């Protein structure tokens, strides 16, 4: 018999996305390559199969620096970390297969499916 | 707010 | 020129509800009178402006228990606490006066608005 | 998926 606020899930999403821009309890830094980038372990794991897998590790879930694999872009981590915390995705015909691979690697299947759907439209 |  | 997943912030949500449930991540413990409440602090900043203040403040973001004021009804937080992790607030005649006043202490507007509407609707 |  519940009643429910529809924006509820978008605003705090949104709140998310400014305690990361503002680095408020930040508790992960994702190395990929050259490139640092600051987060929260929960919406982690909530968005990537990858991450789910590695934080829910007796060891590994109090590690406070992940090393991801050299073959990792890091704008395409870039855009789907943005895309974790938004629901937005910056896709682009220039950026698109390194999107694509990041995604497959962090095992997100809703961001492979349509960077698929993309590919074959163009081909 | 909704009837969900 | 983003796409967005529709879906997104509703999932992240489910995610952040099912780590609250096995208990993963959680570093903070809400005591209502002779209850306690496991929870993350981002989620709680991002529902509640009492706990966006309390977390924000340089001493209080680093305590691993909180205490809230006596006054407080412990169904009343479980209702607004669920609520918090779902989007779904549990309504009902016998605790609508517990969650309004809980919400208003904890200052979540949109469940004050609504609570404030089905009491003027049954006068 | 949607252009928001
Ligand atoms: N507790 C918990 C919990 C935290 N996170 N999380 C999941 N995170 C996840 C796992 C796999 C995939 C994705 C997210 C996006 C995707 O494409 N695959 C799943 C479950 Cl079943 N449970 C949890
Ligand atoms: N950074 C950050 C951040 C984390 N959380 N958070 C806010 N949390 C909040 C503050 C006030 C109220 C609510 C939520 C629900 C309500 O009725 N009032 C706001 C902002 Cl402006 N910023 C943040
Ligand atoms: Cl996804
Ligand atoms: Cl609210």
């Amino acid at each position: 018999s519940c009643i429910q606020f529809t924006r509820h899930a978008s605003d705090v999403l949104l709140n998310l996305n400014r305690l990361r821009s503002r680095d408020i309890l930040t508790d992960v830094v994702i190395v990929v390559s050259r490139e640092q980038f600051r987060a929260h372990k929960t919406v982690l794991m909530a968005c990537s199969g990858l991450f789910y897998s590695i934080f829910t590790d007796q060891l590994k879930c109090n590690l406070s620096v992940i090393n991801l694999d050299p073959e990792i872009n890091p704008e395409g981590f870039c855009i789907l970390l943005d895309f974790m915390y938004t629901s937005r995705l910056n896709l682009r015909e220039g950026n698109i297969m390194a999107v694509m691979a990041t995604a497959m690697y962090l095992q997100m299947e809703h961001v492979v499916d349509t960077c698929r759907k993309f590919i074959k439209a163009s081909e | 707010w909704v009837i969900p």
